[PDB]
C-alpha cells in the first residue's frame, strides 16, 4: 500500500456535492477540471 | 476506533436523523456473525504462548542473516524484543476478533508503524514473513470451526496488507 | 448510487408500477448467492498489496518505455504516482462486485479520466494494458485456479458471479481512454 | 563463527545419528479453471444442465437413430409380419390411450428425473450397451457411450425381441415361481431404497388408469402360456442368454440359479431402470 | 477396446499400408517389456485399496471444507460415493497400463466425465488434487520407493513405465478440468 | 478390435473389477508365442504382390465363366477391381498375426459381408473358393517357420468359416 | 468359478460365436507359468499347521482385547474355531494356485463377507490384519522360488483389497 | 471496427503473444449457438416497419406533451424526422448483432449525439423512454414470446443471446444523460 490509505485526490472531475446551489458556484462546482480536459 | 457499530451511529450524526430500519441490520449482521466468531478468539488464548514462538521462530527459519552482529536480532536481550514485538501483534488480532472491526489493529499497531520500522531498521516483511506461518497452519476442522478460520484469516489479510 | 436491488427499483419506477410478481426470480436469485457474494469481495481485498504491485511490474517488465529516462515512471515521484493511480480503479470496482451492479463505477470515476489521463500527459497504450493483467487474475482468485495460494474454501461453481468483477472494468477499462 | 572460500559443500559430518531431528516442507494447493478474457458484450458462468449437454445438434440427433434402433428392433419383433404377442400394451377394453398416458407419463417421469439418477443412468447404461452386445467393436459402443437413449434402446429393443424379459417365460411349479418372485422383491428394493416409495413405478396419475395398469398385466402374464409350444421353450434357453454371460459371471451358484430355474432368472431385471 | 498393438494398426489403415518391420521395432521393444510391465501392474493391484483409502484421506487433509456441512462431501452416503468414484479411476487407469494405450481410458468414462460433477455439484479443484495423490504414490509401487511395502523384483530401469502412468492421469485431469 | 487385451481388461470391467491375476495371466501367452506369431506377417508382406496373383487365375480357373457381359467380371475394369478384392482381404489377415485374434477381420471386413456381394451380383462362392486356394497353399518348414503357419492356416479356413 | 476358461468360453458363448484364435491364445500362458505356479501350491500344503499358529496369536498380539466376555474371543472355544476360520481362508488361496485365477475364492470366502462379520460381532479389522501379517511374511528367493512367491502374494493383498 | 472474433486477439498484441490453446475453445463456443443466433436476427429486421414506429406511437399516448405545442413530435417536419432518428437505432442493433461485437456502436452513433441533443432541445428521460418500448419488443422473435403475431422457428432455447440485444440498449441510455 501506498500511504496509509488510497483515498480520491481532489483533482479529478466530480468532486462535489452540487445540490441546490447558486448560479455563479454550479457550474464552477460541477466542471472542476474542464480548463485542460477539453481544451486539448 | 474502526467498528461494525462506529460505521452505524457516526453515520447517523452525520445524517442528523435517528437509527432507522435500515441502519440495524448490521446489527443483525453482528449477532449471526458473532456466534461462530469468539469461539476463534478464546481458542487462540490457549494455544498463543507457543504460537508467537512457533511463528517467531519461522522468521528466524527463513532470514537467518538477523542473528549477525550489527544487526537487529544480534543477542538475547534484543530476540526477546522480538518476542515481545510479535506477541503484541497477536494480542491485538484477538482484540480485532471481539470488536469485529478493525480498530485496535489501525490504532495501537499500525498506525504510526512503518516509520519507526526504517529507523530502528528492522525488516518490514519479516514480520509478515511471521504470521504467514500462521496463515498455512490452519486445518479448518481442527483449530478452527469450519466458517471460523476464514474469518480469523481475513485478519491476517489485513495486516500483510499494512506491512507490504 | 445503485446496488443490485436499486437496478429493479428505478426502471420499475419508470413503468409507473409495483415491484410485482416479475422480478421475484431475481431477488431471490441475489439472496442465494450473499454467502458466496461476500466470500468472493473478500478474496480480492485480501491480496491487493501483491495484486497492484504485480500489476504494475507486469506492465513495466514487458513495456520499457515506462522506464526511459524523462518518462512516465522515470522519477520516484512519477513511480509513486502509478502505484496509487491504478489501486483506486482496484478499490471502486471492490465496491461495485459487492453492491452487484456497476451502478458506482461511472458516476464515480468513469465521468471524466478518459478525457484526463491526456490532461496530464498519462497515455492510452498502457493505462488500457493495467487493467487486463488485473483482469485475468481477478478471476482466478475467485475460482480458486491461482499458481501459488490456494485458498482454503468450500465446492461450488464461480463462473456466473466471479464475471462480476471483470466486469466492473468495463468501466475502467473503456474510459480509462 | 567464521566463513571460508573453500569448497566443502559435498562431506557431511557423520554424526548424524539423525533420529533426533525430523523436518518437513510442502507446495501445492492451487486449483485452476479456464476462464474467458478480453471483455465486452460477454461474461460467462458456469451452468447446471443436468443431462447429456453434447451440442444441442447431438441432442436432436440422438434421439432419431434410437427410433430408428427401435424401429430396427420393431422389425426384429416383426420380422415375420407380425405384431408378436409377447408385446401387449393394453388389458381387455382399449385403454391404450390410457395406457399412452401411462407411457407419456414415462416420458414424462424420465424426463423430470432429478440431477443424480439423471446422471446415474447415464453412465450404467453405458457399461450395459457393452453387455448388451455381445460383440466388441469398432462402431457400436462408439455410438453407446457418447450416446445414451441409444444405449437405453438397445437394453430395451435388443433384450425384447429375445424372450428374457418379466412376464414372458412360464415357471413349471411352484417351486419356480417363488423364486421368480422373491428375487423380483429386491427389484422392488432397488427401486423403493428407503422409505420413500420412487416416482418412477408411479404407473398412473388418474383414476381411470390407476387399476388399467392391474389388468394390463394380468392379460399379458396369461398371454405368456398362451402363445406357443416352442417360443417359450426358447425363452428358458434365452433366459440364461442375458444372466448368466452379464449379469452373475464368476458366481456358479447365481449360474446355476439360471440353468436350473430360467424363468426366475428372467425378471432378476438387472437392466437398472427403476422400475 | 485398443492397445497398443492395434494403435500400430489403426494410423496403416487411413493409408492402407501393409505393416512392415519398419514399425514392429517400437512392437519389438514392446514385446520386449512384457513381463517388465507385467512387474508394474501388479505392484499396482497389490495395494491400491490402500491407495484409493490414502488419496481421499490426503484430499480431506489438505481440505476440510468438504467435510463441513452444507459441503458436497460429508456425510456417510456420500462418503461411500465418493470412495466410488475414487476407486472407478484407479480402477481405469490400469487397464491402459496394462494396453501400454489410454484409448480405454478415453470412451469409457472421460465422455462428459467433467461437467456431470458439475450438474451433480462435485468440486473439480478436488478431483484433480486427489488423483495427483494417486498420480504420486502409483510411481512410488511401480518403483521400489514407498515407505514400508517393497515387492520383490528383479533389478533395473522402469522409468519409462513412470513416464507411461505419467502421462495418464494428467489425460484424465485435463478431461476434468 | 479382437485380442486378449479385448477379453480381459473389458471383462473385468464388465464385473466392475480390478485387473486380477486372471487378467495378468491371458496376455503372458501373446509373449512366448509373438516370435511365432511375427515372423508369418514379412512373409505375405514379402509377397503381397506375389500371391495376390496367383490366386485371382486360379480362382478364375476355377470360376471362367464370369468374363461375359452382364456378370461380375464382364471387363479387365472388374479384373482390376478384383485384385483389390482379395488383397483388401489379404491386408487384414497380416494385421491379425500382429493384434493376436481375429480383430482387424471382424468389424472390417467380415460382418456383413452376407449384405453385400450378390446384391451387387457377385458370387460369395468364388470368394470362399480364392481363399480357399490360400489356405492350402502352404509348406510349413519350407516357406516359413513350423511356429508361424498354424496362426496363418488357422486364419484363412476362419474366413471361410466366418462366411458361413 | 474364475479362470481364463471363465474369460473365454463364456465371452465366445456370450458372442453366440466360436472359439476363434482369441480364446485359444489366452491359455498358452497358463502352460508357461503353471511350473512357476504350482511350487507354491505345496508350500502351504506342506505348512497347512505350520503357519495357521503362527498368524492367530501374531494377530491376537496386535488384537489382545478379545479375551474379555462379551466379545469375538471371550473363550478357547472361540479360538479354536478362530485357527479354523484362518485356515478356511488359507484352502482357497492355495486353490486359486491351482486354478489361475481367484476361482474359489470369490463364489464362497469373499462375496458377502461384508454381511456377516460385525454382525456375528466378529472384527473385520482383525481379519485383514492377520492376512498382511501372513502378506509380507515371505521370502522369495529362501522359501519358494523367485517365480512362486508374485502368485502367492499377489493373491493375499487381494484379501485385503477384496474386504475393501 | 473489430467485431466479436477480434475483440480478443488485439489483446494478444497487448499481451506480446499468438493465439494459442487458451481462448480455442472459447472461440468456437461463438459459433455453435451461431446458427442459433443467425435464426434470432432476422425477424427483427422481418418487422422493421414496426418498431420505429411504435417506440413513438408508444411516446405520444404516454406524453401528451410531445405532440403538445412545444414538444418534439409536434410538427410533421419533426414527425417525419421522429422516425428518420428513429429508423438508426433499429438498423444497427441488427448491424450489432451479425457481428455480435458492440466496438464499432458506441462511437458510429454515440459519439456526438450527448452534444447534439442538448442543442436540439430533447427530453432525454422521455428519449429512453422511447426506447425501453422498443426493448421489449425484440425478445418476442428470438424467444417467440409474441401474443400478437408469431413466427416458425426451430425448438430449442436461446436464453444466452437474450439481453446482449438488450447490452447495447442501456449503453446509450448512458450515453445521452
Ligand atoms: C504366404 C504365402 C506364400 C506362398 C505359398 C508362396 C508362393 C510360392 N511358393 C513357392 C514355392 C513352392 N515350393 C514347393 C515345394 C515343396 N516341397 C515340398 O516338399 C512340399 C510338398 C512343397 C511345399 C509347398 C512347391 C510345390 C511350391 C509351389 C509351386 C511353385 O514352386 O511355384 C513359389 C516359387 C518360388 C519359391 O520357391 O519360393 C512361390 C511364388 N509365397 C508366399 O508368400
Ligand atoms: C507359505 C508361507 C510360509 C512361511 C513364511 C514359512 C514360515 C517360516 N519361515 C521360516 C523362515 C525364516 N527365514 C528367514 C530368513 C531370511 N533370510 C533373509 O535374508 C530374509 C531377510 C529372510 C526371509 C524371510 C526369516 C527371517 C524367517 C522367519 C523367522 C523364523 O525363522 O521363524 C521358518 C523357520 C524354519 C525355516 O527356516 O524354514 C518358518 C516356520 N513357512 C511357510 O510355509
Ligand atoms: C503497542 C504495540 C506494540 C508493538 C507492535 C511493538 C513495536 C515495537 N518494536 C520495537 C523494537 C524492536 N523490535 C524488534 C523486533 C524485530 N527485529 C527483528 O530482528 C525481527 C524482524 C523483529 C522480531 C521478530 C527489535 C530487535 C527491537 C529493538 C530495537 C533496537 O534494538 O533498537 C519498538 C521500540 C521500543 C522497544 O525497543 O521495545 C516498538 C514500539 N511494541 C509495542 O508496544
Ligand atoms: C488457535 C489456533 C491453533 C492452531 C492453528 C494450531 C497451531 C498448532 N499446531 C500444533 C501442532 C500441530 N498442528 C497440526 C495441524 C496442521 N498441520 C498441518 O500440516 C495442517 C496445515 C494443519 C491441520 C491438519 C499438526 C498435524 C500438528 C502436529 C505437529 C505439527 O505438524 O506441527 C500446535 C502444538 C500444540 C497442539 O497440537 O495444539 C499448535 C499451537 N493449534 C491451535 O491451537
Ligand atoms: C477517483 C479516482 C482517481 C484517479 C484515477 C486519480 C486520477 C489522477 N491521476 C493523477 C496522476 C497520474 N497518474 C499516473 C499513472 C500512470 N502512469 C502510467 O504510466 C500508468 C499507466 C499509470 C499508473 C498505473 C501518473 C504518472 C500521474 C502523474 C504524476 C505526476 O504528474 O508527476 C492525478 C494528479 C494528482 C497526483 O498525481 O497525485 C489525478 C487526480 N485520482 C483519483 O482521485
Ligand atoms: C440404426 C442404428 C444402428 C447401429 C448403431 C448398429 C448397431 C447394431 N448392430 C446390430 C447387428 C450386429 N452387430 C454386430 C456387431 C459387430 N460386428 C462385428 O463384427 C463387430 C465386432 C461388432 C461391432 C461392429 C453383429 C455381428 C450383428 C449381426 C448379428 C446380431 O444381430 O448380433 C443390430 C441389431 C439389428 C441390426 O442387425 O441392425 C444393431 C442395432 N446397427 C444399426 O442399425
Ligand atoms: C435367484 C436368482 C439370483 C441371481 C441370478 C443372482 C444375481 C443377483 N445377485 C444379487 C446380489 C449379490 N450377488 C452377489 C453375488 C456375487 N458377487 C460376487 O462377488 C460373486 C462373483 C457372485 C456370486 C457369488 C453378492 C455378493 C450380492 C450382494 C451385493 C450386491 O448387491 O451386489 C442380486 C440382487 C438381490 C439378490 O441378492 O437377489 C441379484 C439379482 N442372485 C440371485 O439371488
Ligand atoms: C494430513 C493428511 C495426510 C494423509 C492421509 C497422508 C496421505 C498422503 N500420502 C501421500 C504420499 C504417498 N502415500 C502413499 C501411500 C501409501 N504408502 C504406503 O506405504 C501405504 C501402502 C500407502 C498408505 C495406505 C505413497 C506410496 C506415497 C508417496 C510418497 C511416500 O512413499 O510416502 C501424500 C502426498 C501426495 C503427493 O505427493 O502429492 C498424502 C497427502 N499424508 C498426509 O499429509
Ligand atoms: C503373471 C504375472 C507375471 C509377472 C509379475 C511378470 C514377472 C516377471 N518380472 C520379470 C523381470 C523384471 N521385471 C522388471 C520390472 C521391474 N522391476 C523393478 O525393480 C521395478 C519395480 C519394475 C519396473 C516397472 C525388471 C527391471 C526385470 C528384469 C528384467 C531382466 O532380468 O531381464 C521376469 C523375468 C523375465 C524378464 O522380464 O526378463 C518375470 C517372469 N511376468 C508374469 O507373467
Ligand atoms: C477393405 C475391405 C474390402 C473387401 C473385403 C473387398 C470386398 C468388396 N469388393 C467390392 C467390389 C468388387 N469386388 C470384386 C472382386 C471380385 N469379383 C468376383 O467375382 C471375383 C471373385 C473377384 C475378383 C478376383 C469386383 C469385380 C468388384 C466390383 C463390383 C462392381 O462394381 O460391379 C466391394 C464394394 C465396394 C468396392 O468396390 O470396393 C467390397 C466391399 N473390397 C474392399 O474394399
Ligand atoms: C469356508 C469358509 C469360511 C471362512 C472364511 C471363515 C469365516 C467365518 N468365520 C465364522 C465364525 C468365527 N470366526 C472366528 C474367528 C475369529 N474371530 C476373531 O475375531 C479372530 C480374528 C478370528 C480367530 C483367529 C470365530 C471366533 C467365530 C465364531 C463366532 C461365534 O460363534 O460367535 C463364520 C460363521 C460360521 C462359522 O462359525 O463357521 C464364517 C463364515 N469360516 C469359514 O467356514
Ligand atoms: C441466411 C440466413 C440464415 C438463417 C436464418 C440461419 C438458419 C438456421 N437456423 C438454424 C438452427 C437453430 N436456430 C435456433 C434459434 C432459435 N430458435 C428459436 O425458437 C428462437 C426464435 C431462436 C433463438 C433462440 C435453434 C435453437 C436452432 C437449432 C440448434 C441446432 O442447429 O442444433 C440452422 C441449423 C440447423 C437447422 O436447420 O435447424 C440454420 C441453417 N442460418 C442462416 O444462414
Ligand atoms: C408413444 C405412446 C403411445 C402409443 C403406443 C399410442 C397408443 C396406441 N397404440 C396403438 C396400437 C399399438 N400398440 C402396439 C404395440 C407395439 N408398438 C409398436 O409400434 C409395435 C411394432 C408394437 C408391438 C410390440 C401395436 C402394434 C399397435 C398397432 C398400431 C401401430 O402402432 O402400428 C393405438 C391404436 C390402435 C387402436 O385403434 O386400438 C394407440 C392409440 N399412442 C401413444 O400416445
Ligand atoms: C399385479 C398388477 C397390479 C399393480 C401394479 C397394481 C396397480 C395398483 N397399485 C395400487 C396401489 C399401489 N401401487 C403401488 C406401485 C407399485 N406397487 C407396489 O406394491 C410397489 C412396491 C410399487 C412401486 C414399485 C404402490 C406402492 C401401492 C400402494 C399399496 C398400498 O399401500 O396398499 C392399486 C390400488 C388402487 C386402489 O384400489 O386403492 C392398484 C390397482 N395393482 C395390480 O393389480
Amino acid at each position: 500500500l501506498t500511504g496509509y490509505d488510497s483515498k480520491s485526490s481532489p483533482n479529478f472531475p466530480n468532486r462535489a456535492a452540487t445540490r441546490e446551489r447558486r448560479t455563479v458556484s454550479f457550474n464552477a462546482r460541477v466542471a472542476r477540471n474542464k480548463s485542460q480536459a477539453k481544451k486539448i | 476506533m474502526k467498528s461494525v457499530i462506529t460505521t452505524v451511529v457516526s453515520a447517523a450524526d452525520a445524517a442528523g436523523r435517528f437509527p432507522s430500519n435500515s441502519d440495524l441490520e448490521s446489527i443483525q449482521g453482528n449477532i449471526q456473525r458473532s456466534a461462530a466468531r469468539l469461539e476463534a478468539a478464546e481458542k487462540l488464548a490457549g494455544n498463543h504462548e507457543a504460537v508467537v514462538k512457533e511463528a517467531g521462530d519461522a522468521c528466524f527459519a527463513k532470514y537467518a542473516y538477523l542473528k549477525n552482529p550489527g544487526e537487529a536480532g544480534e543477542n538475547q536481550e534484543k530476540i526477546n524484543k522480538c518476542y515481545r514485538d510479535v506477541d503484541h501483534y497477536m494480542r491485538l488480532v484477538n482484540y480485532c476478533l471481539v470488536v469485529g472491526g478493525t480498530g485496535p489493529l489501525d490504532e495501537w499497531g499500525i498506525a504510526g508503524a512503518r516509520e519507526v520500522y526504517r529507523t530502528l531498521n528492522l525488516p518490514t516483511s519479516a514480520y509478515v514473513a511471521s504470521i504467514a506461518y500462521t496463515r498455512d497452519r490452519l486445518c479448518v476442522p481442527r483449530d478452527m470451526s469450519a466458517q471460523a478460520g476464514v474469518e480469523f484469516s481475513a485478519y491476517l489479510d489485513y495486516l500483510i496488507n499494512a506491512l507490504s | 448510487m445503485l446496488d443490485a436491488f436499486s437496478r429493479v427499483v428505478v426502471n420499475s419506477d419508470a413503468k409507473a408500477a409495483y415491484v410485482g410478481g416479475s422480478d421475484l426470480q431475481a431477488l431471490k436469485s441475489f439472496i442465494a448467492d450473499g454467502n458466496k457474494r461476500l466470500d468472493a469481495v473478500n478474496s480480492i481485498v485480501s491480496n491487493a498489496s501483491c495484486m497492484v504491485s504485480d500489476a504494475v511490474s507486469g506492465m513495466i517488465c514487458e513495456n520499457p518505455g515506462l522506464i526511459s529516462p524523462g518518462g512516465n515512471c522515470y522519477t520516484n515521484r512519477r513511480m509513486a504516482a502509478c502505484l496509487r493511480d491504478g489501486e483506486i480503479i482496484l478499490r471502486y470496482v471492490s465496491y461495485a462486485l459487492l453492491a452487484g451492479d456497476a451502478s458506482v463505477l461511472e458516476d464515480r470515476c468513469l465521468n471524466g479520466l478518459k478525457e484526463t489521463y491526456i490532461a496530464l500527459g498519462v497515455p492510452t497504450n498502457s493505462s488500457i494494458r493495467a487493467v487486463s493483467i488485473m483482469k485475468a487474475q481477478a478471476v482466478a482468485f475467485i475460482t480458486n485456479t491461482a499458481t501459488e495460494r490456494k485458498m482454503s474454501f468450500a465446492a461450488g461453481d464461480c463462473t456466473s458471479l466471479a464475471s462480476e468483477v471483470a466486469s466492473y472494468f468495463d468501466r475502467v477499462g473503456a474510459a480509462i481512454s | 563463527w567464521d566463513k571460508l572460500l573453500n569448497t566443502k559443500p559435498m562431506k557431511r559430518q557423520v554424526q548424524p545419528n539423525p533420529p533426533t531431528n525430523e523436518t518437513r516442507a510442502l507446495n501445492l494447493g492451487n486449483t485452476f479453471r479456464s476462464p474467458a478474457f478480453k471483455f465486452l458484450g460477454t461474461l460467462k458462468r458456469s451452468k447446471d444442465p443436468s443431462g447429456l449437454r453434447l451440442g444441442f445438434y447431438g441432442r436432436k440427433a440422438d434421439d432419431f437413430m434410437a427410433r430408428s434402433i427401435a424401429m430396427q428392433a420393431k422389425a426384429s419383433a416383426a420380422g415375420s409380419g407380425v405384431y408378436t404377442t409377447q408385446c401387449s400394451e393394453g388389458a381387455s377394453k382399449g385403454m391404450a390411450e390410457n395406457a399412452r398416458t401411462a407411457s407419456l407419463a414415462k416420458q414424462f417421469r424420465q424426463a423430470q428425473r432429478s440431477a443424480r439418477e439423471m446422471s446415474f443412468d447415464y453412465y450404467e447404461g453405458r457399461k450395459y450397451a457393452m453387455k448388451a452386445v455381445g460383440h466388441i467393436c469398432n462402431y457400436e459402443e462408439k455410438i453407446f457411450q457418447q450416446y445414451n437413449k441409444t444405449a437405453a434402446a438397445y437394453v430395451m429393443g435388443k433384450q425384447e425381441t429375445l424372450l428374457s424379459c418379466d412376464r414372458y417365460a412360464q415357471p413349471a411349479n411352484k417351486a419356480e415361481e417363488y423364486i421368480q418372485k422373491s428375487v423380483q422383491m429386491q427389484m422392488k428394493k432397488r427401486s423403493i431404497p428407503y422409505g420413500v416409495y420412487t416416482t418412477s413405478c408411479a404407473d398412473g396419475t388418474v383414476k381411470g388408469m390407476a387399476e388399467n395398469a392391474r389388468v394390463a398385466k394380468e392379460s399379458a402374464n396369461f398371454r405368456a402360456r398362451q402363445m406357443s409350444a416352442g417360443a417359450k421353450a426358447a425363452a428358458r434357453f434365452n433366459a440364461r442368454r442375458v444372466a448368466n454371460d452379464w449379469h452373475n459371471n464368476g458366481c456358479n451358484y447365481e449360474e446355476k440359479l439360471t440353468s436350473r430355474f430360467p424363468a426366475a432368472a428372467s425378471s432378476v431385471r438387472p437392466t437398472t431402470n427403476r422400475y
